[PDB]
RNA sequence: UCUCGAGCCCUAGACAGCCGGGAGGUGAGCUUAGAAGCAGCUACCCUCUAAGAAAAGCGUAACAGCUUACCGGCCGAGGUU
């Protein structure tokens, strides 16, 4: 469950809002 | 295409040689001003997109001589 | 080769392999005729970014070149100490 990993998605959807599993997971969001 | 760093500060700089050793030796100072210029000759061989970022490379090759700012 | 135990990593894709990326300031400063990751001394900073050392090992007269790091993909189940 590695911090890195938690601050990417939240850091992707923040780009959507305005690693492919890190960018589904996102999209899933 | 245009000059490297290194030179373009001993220019404004008003030195011909580096320190021993860097930060430890300041040789030169430099107003935030002067390092405004310099990061405009060197636009094309910097990646950065605003001025800011461009300055804070040439603004690494200083204080890795003994080059303070004011 | 068999058996028992502990730690850590892993389907948010681990370990290994294979493919792709490994980039700019800048060939850092000094020393030197020259030295550009890689003779030596000192420092070892920030941009773009999903990564990419002021360079871990070869290599060169010095470049070049080939790779480790580091990132991404393919793969899919245990792997590692």
């Amino acid at each position: 469950i590695p911090e890195w990993k938690q601050e990417e998605v939240d850091a992707i959807v923040e780009m959507i809002e305005s690693r492919n599993t890190l960018l589904e997971r996102a999209l899933d969001d | 295409g245009v000059p490297p760093t290194a030179e373009l500060i001993k220019d404004e700089a008003g030195f011909e040689t580096g320190s021993g050793e860097p930060q430890e030796d300041f040789v030169a100072d430099l107003s935030v001003d002067q390092v405004k210029q310099i990061a405009e000759q060197k636009h094309p061989d910097l990646l950065s997109y605003d001025l800011t970022n461009a300055a804070k490379e040439v603004v690494g090759t200083c204080t890795s001589l003994g080059v303070t700012i004011e």
